[PDB]
């Protein structure tokens, strides 16, 4: 809420019109350029097959809830709604005795490889977003913290490969 | 003898269909695709006027970069980016002649002549020094859409361009014949490339500008080390797709 | 007779009493496999997808001179409401993949002149040249409304002002209609034919199409020699066409456009 | 662990770890077969309209009593905008049949309680029985804004005002809810389950609906048990669904409804 | 024993399951919905004071209509109505006792107990004359929505309602028992019957009588004759679908 | 679906897990660790003032020694050693500027991207004169930790780097092309070198500088003869041991 770079996104007892991130699939989207994913990927010019994107529910064992985790194809621009995120592929996550949810962004593309980087994006390196929305709110007994963290990792899934050896922008570390 | 070109094909006939004569064929296979573009032809020219050990920066001089974008189609500045991008046509160097040459780079005999909706093939680049004062460059090739990465230099008098896993070549000296020539395969993420007009746009609120495939080309050249070099380019294993018009011709 | 020639397609049907074949463009037809660059089980054999839309085109008369012509950008002409299920599924999907089989219509009599090329082209510019205006979503994938006039196509129409067209020769998007017959076509002449049908298979410079950016193939009608009649003589001449997608295919569910 | 229960369709997937099996009304499936009443071959087998289309339904509060209950008229409830390819698909159609597959989900703590009947039924009265106004096409197919008490539906609505409601002692509206456990269902106990999975096949008085006239089924949530919980527990409790059409069919393609 | 009501669905049990007992079952089955439903129950009431002889004109006395409907629902005339069709409610026949008769007809047995929601069957009529004066009566049967042709004689003193194809039945003289009683098919255009509600309308333009199916009925019964006569209805072969909830009854 | 991140690890999904999809894998191998660390990427560059027939003396120069520690990560003269160490650290080469370039040398490549903790290989190394002027220079190879034998000509006007049984290369005249290159063994007595920390010391009363391991390099690299040289590093055979986190890179 300050701005500062965390590992996770915050949940309660309510469920916001709007999503509680949004990630837009590019191995160059900023909110996983830290990512073994990504400081892999800058090192090839292309990838193609499956992002995985992991969530990982902290909150108390007390504590229940639904999550939509949805992927949109580009064309028609960002969900705006949940409505309009439910149009596309998506999972119901329910909170429970098992913690976390392996969902998987699916290859949908024009091209049989995309780009790793971009100057100016195009239909060749942008490919939609990664919406997690709440379905139902978190719910909980009394004595339980009302903010929920829910750890967010990616990689690449079972049929994601990289190629074309390169370097990347180079940058001064601070 | 009589037929109907509404069906959209006629026969192809020889003397013998209409009069007393024969066939006169004789076998012949330099018209096939692969060997027609299977030789260099101009392409391109770079010019450079910053040593080999300095920091690589985009530059321009009389319509000259000192790097180019890999594609036969015309490429130049586009409203002022950084490097050269695809162009959507073609300009007279001069504001005045009407004459050329002209401000764009190209592959002059493929303009010319593509017969073809799309293409398919690897590319070989010859890279020559204008004159003969001994050579003494550093160029870096960058595959089709990937980081540009002009960065600075890492460590003091050394090549920037040189600084990378990209694919690079370094030539100098006395013992060398001022060029540079190599293969690469083809790296676009487009399966084949469009070879005059994509009738679309490239990102996903159409601002991109129209007639431009995204990333349609064979990566880029960026090159330091004085002097002015001229390039080359020959379509290796070209396959060719959907047969389309040529350039007109004014009426003789 | 050997020219009643009928075509089914879903809940529609043309007839026609003086076809001279159906021409194959590359010997192909779109066969309906699902792209291979998609991950997500594609969405097809839409029997409510796979007919015939039939629009009315243009109003042929005398003062249209050879090579004036008519484009249709395709799917974009279809993507309309009266695109039917076709539309309302493609506008729902990042992708489609798709071939087309058309059927365009236009009737005189045997004391009228005159013929038409009928043809399918990829990559072909549907923008419009009557301005220096950059081509933008919504004017570069529309049916031409009026006959395009020839001559500025030759050698290209750069999106540039009047005086700098000066020191431009040539643009990407020229057309030398000289050779337009080097296109999968047909001619509509009409002491011969009514009707002229063609089928072209899926091209493209990828697997699949992101249609949204890009109107792959156009229908083009073209006259070849003018409009001709004698006074007495029916005046109004139009054509028409009968548009099917073949066997498309749809990836990327998500929610409509516009 | 063994209510840990993942369902595909299409592009889309519910997961619940809290099931309690999957309930087949009358034990029966939709199985797409086409209805011998159509001579023109249906569409069907339309991937993008087979998935599950979820939407928000209502909020739980402690004032809702036994049998305040919430309606879900189909295919209708789906007929707009969100019912994506089914819809579009749906409202080019003449005739439509289909079955449903459908989780409601509703999640409080295990320091709640209260209980929900979640159930399908057909010929479900689905007008609005609030006013003594003739139901129309545009209110009387429309999804529950609002908790419907439950005493004025015992023997019935007449559309007819309050001074002649008192001869009208019986309205074949009527719902006697003391039995409504007798449609195919399944319990919603905030104790057990977080999650309900119904599926009903297709019946109708006839082969295939002319769905414009008709809402042959309708999904309702009806609350058992009040919402209790005490002070510190959560106070926003929502129900949420997810709806299948089981492979739809449609007949008698046109231009589309509105 | 223990189980989970929130299945749907419960198991069937004998004391057996939780205590030392036996199974107890003796065979029967007049539960069977087809015997249950396969006996005449009073469905209706008719009522004429034209002559066999004469037009048929549709009339009503005191909520008796010379013609009815054949449905087990409630049925009357509904907005003035040239015939009686099927109602959505019940009325009380007088405006201040609200005590039953009721102005509208229906089989009450039917409308008290049908736990389904769709139904099929044969309908068996029997109509008897209320009172022991010997009968001279002609009814005339018309197929579900088939035209009711209500008529001019064509000939002099004959009773319009014989002059059709239609089945017909003409009682009369001292050896009669004033009475009569058929059977009839199926033969709406439904598939199947709404038993109790029908949740849609029945013409396109949506502007019908929500909860009233379109044809849903037996046909109807046009009489002509002296008298007032009950009519019952037998279900043949009946056939339903789909359980749901009875008529409430108030709380003891 | 569903899984637990604490194992430790959880599975590697493709879309046909939740989803109606396929695998969509195809062959590709250029993500090898052999193949994409088995290309020449700049790592060093040398500087020298010396004629080639003299006494080698080690000198800097503006941050630039006549001679290199082999070693992918920062060198540079440490606490005013007699040749280049590993360094701890990269600083900028300007005191003011804080931009680089570094005054430490290294495969900026390697630094940036090495995901392993430990590394084997053998090294094929590239020298390039920085102009053209024809060559004339002698370099000498020192393996890992042996004597640099910096020591005085034993004989008048010999390159005193090639009074040695060491491998050293000599290039001189107008038929070369300025640049020299060739391939050492890997030569430390470490099984395997420590590609970014050593969280250890060097010698036995744990005095040296934390965070070095004792001879972690290919060996040393001294030149005498007129020029500037930059250098590159190619690893052969090689082979990573041990994944562990890349450099940090700033958030957009």
């Amino acid at each position: 809420s300050n701005k500062k770079r965390i590992p996770y996104f915050s949940a309660t007892n309510s469920t916001p019109a709007t999503p509680l991130v949004t990630y837009q699939v590019t191995l160059s989207c900023s909110c996983m350029a830290n990512s073994m994913l990504a400081a892999v990927a800058r090192n090839f010019n292309q990838y193609r097959g499956s992002l995985n994107y992991l969530f990982v529910f902290t909150g108390s064992a007390m504590t229940k809830g639904k999550f939509l985790i949805s992927y949109t194809p580009p064309g028609a621009g960002e969900p705006k709604t949940l409505d309009q995120a439910m149009q596309a592929t998506y999972a119901i996550w329910d909170l429970g005795l098992n913690s976390s949810y392996n969902f998987t962004v699916p290859f949908i593309s024009p091209t049989h490889y995309r780009q790793t980087s971009y100057n100016t994006p195009t239909i060749t390196s942008v490919d939609g977003w990664l919406t997690v929305w709440q379905l139902t709110p978190l719910t909980y007994p009394l004595g339980v913290p009302n903010d929920s963290h829910i750890l967010t990792l990616v990689s690449g899934g079972d049929d994601f490969t990289l190629r074309m050896p390169v370097t990347f922008t180079k940058y001064v570390p601070q | 003898g009589v037929d109907n070109a509404e069906k959209g094909k006629v026969s192809d006939d020889n003397a013998s269909t209409d009069f007393v004569a024969e066939p006169v064929k004789l076998p012949e296979n330099q018209t096939r695709v692969s060997f027609f573009y299977d030789r260099s032809t101009l392409s391109s020219v770079l010019q450079s006027t910053s040593d080999v050990s300095s920091k690589f920066t985009p530059s321009t001089a009389k319509n000259l970069q000192n790097s180019i974008l890999l594609t036969p189609l015309p490429s130049d500045i586009v409203n002022n980016s950084v490097l050269p991008e695809q162009e959507r046509w073609i300009s007279f160097a001069s504001p005045t002649t009407q004459k050329p040459p002209y401000k764009t780079k190209q592959d002059w005999n493929f303009i010319m002549f593509s017969p073809f909706t799309y293409y398919k093939c690897d590319l070989e680049v010859t890279l020559s020094k204008n004159d003969r004062e001994t050579i003494s460059s550093v160029v870096r090739y960058v595959p089709c859409g990937a980081p540009s990465d002009l960065s600075d230099q890492t460590m003091p008098q050394t090549p920037s361009l040189a600084d990378t896993r990209d694919p690079h070549m370094w030539v100098v000296g006395q013992g060398t014949t001022n060029q540079i020539s190599f293969v690469i395969p083809y790296t676009s993420p487009l399966s084949v490339l469009p070879s005059v007009w994509f009738n679309g746009f490239s990102n996903f609120d159409n601002s991109s500008r129209f007639g431009v495939a995204p990333n349609a080309d064979f990566g880029r050249l960026l090159l330091q080390g004085q002097g002015t070099f001229s390039v080359h380019y020959r379509y290796k294993k070209m396959r060719v797709f959907c047969p389309r018009p040529t350039v007109f011709i004014p009426w003789p | 007779s050997d020219r009643v020639s009928s075509d089914t397609a879903g809940n529609t049907a043309t007839n026609t009493q003086s076809t001279v074949g159906r021409l194959f463009g590359f010997g192909q037809r779109h066969k309906g496999k699902h792209p291979a660059s998609c991950a997500d089980t594609a969405t097809d054999k839409v029997l409510a997808a796979e007919r015939y839309y039939t629009i009315k085109l243009a109003s042929w008369t005398k003062t249209q001179e050879s090579f004036d012509h008519i484009r249709v950008p395709l799917p974009h002409a279809l993507a309309g409401e009266n695109g039917g299920v076709f539309s309302s599924t493609l506008r729902r999907h990042y992708l489609c993949k798709c071939g087309w089989r058309i059927q365009v219509q236009c009737n005189a009599s045997q004391f009228h002149a005159g013929s038409l090329l009928v043809f399918m082209a990829p990559e072909f510019d549907t923008s419009n040249h009557s301005t220096e205006v950059e081509p933008r979503a919504d004017t570069a994938f529309k049916v031409d409304a009026n006959w395009q006039k020839h001559a500025q196509i030759l050698t290209g129409h750069a999106y540039v002002n009047t005086t700098t067209k000066v020191n431009v020769p040539l643009a990407l998007n020229h057309q030398n209609f000289w050779q337009w017959t080097t296109y999968p076509h047909q001619i509509l002449n009409l002491r011969t034919n009514t009707t002229c049908d063609l089928e072209v298979p899926y091209v493209n410079v990828c697997p699949t199409s992101s249609w949204t950016q890009h109107a792959n193939w156009t229908l083009v009608i073209a006259v070849l020699t003018p409009l001709q009649y004698s006074q007495g003589s029916a005046t109004t001449i139009e054509i028409t066409a009968s548009i099917q997608p073949v066997k498309p295919v749809f990836n990327g569910l998500r929610h409509t456009v516009v």
